[PDB]
């Protein structure tokens, strides 16, 4: 639809702007190891980032303007160097 | 046999499936109900247990005649001797 603003502002290129958001999910266990429980569902663990002028969490996400290293673009210097394209594959 | 309301962990769980028909008892609805009032010990329960109660339940609200709930109804906190009266007439 409408935005109220023309041009590209802050972003890449015009269009789209291609980017993958990867998330990370685990169970959440209790001090025995069984899964903690709520009321009918369980609990659920994402692994989430703070940066210093962010003042927020939000997911290890990067543009795909890298291949396959686009987590690595959210995430070289979060996760790893070598054992991070590892993860990747 | 006339439970109490508004009592302690069993006698809730079986005060709420009093005037439920009888096929209408789900073993998922019995461990529902079971886990949010026995939440110290919720997560001590398995599934031996689960369906041995789910059972035993069902065997005892089936004989509607021989059973009363107290009500607990509070307002003005009568008597056990008004409930006791009917369950035994
Ligand atoms: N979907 C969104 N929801 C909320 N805020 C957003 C979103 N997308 C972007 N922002 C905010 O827009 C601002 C500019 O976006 P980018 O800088 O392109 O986003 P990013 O590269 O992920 O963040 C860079 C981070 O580095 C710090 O220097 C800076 O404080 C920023 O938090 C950022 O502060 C970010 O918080």
């Amino acid at each position: 639809g409408r935005t109220g603003l023309r041009g590209r502002g802050s972003l890449s290129c015009f269009g789209p702007n291609h980017t993958l958001y990867p998330m990370v999910t685990r169970w959440r266990r209790n001090e025995d190891g069984a899964i903690c429980r709520k009321s009918i569902k369980k609990m659920l663990e994402v692994l989430v980032v703070k940066l210093p002028l962010s003042e927020h969490w939000a997911l290890p996400g990067g543009s795909r303007e890298p291949g396959e290293m686009l987590p690595r673009k959210l995430k070289r210097i979060l996760r790893q160097e070598h054992w991070p394209s590892f993860e990747n594959l | 046999c006339v439970v109490v309301e508004g009592s302690g962990r069993v006698a809730d769980v079986i005060a709420q499936v009093a005037n439920l028909p009888v096929s209408d008892i789900t073993i998922s609805l019995i461990q529902q109900k079971l886990s949010v009032f026995f939440q110290e010990m919720f997560e001590t329960f398995t599934e031996s247990r689960i369906v041995e109660w789910t059972k035993k339940i069902q065997d005892i609200v089936r004989r509607r005649q021989l059973l009363t709930v107290f009500r607990e109804g509070k307002d003005g906190q009568q008597d056990v001797d008004v409930a006791i009266l009917q369950a035994l007439l």
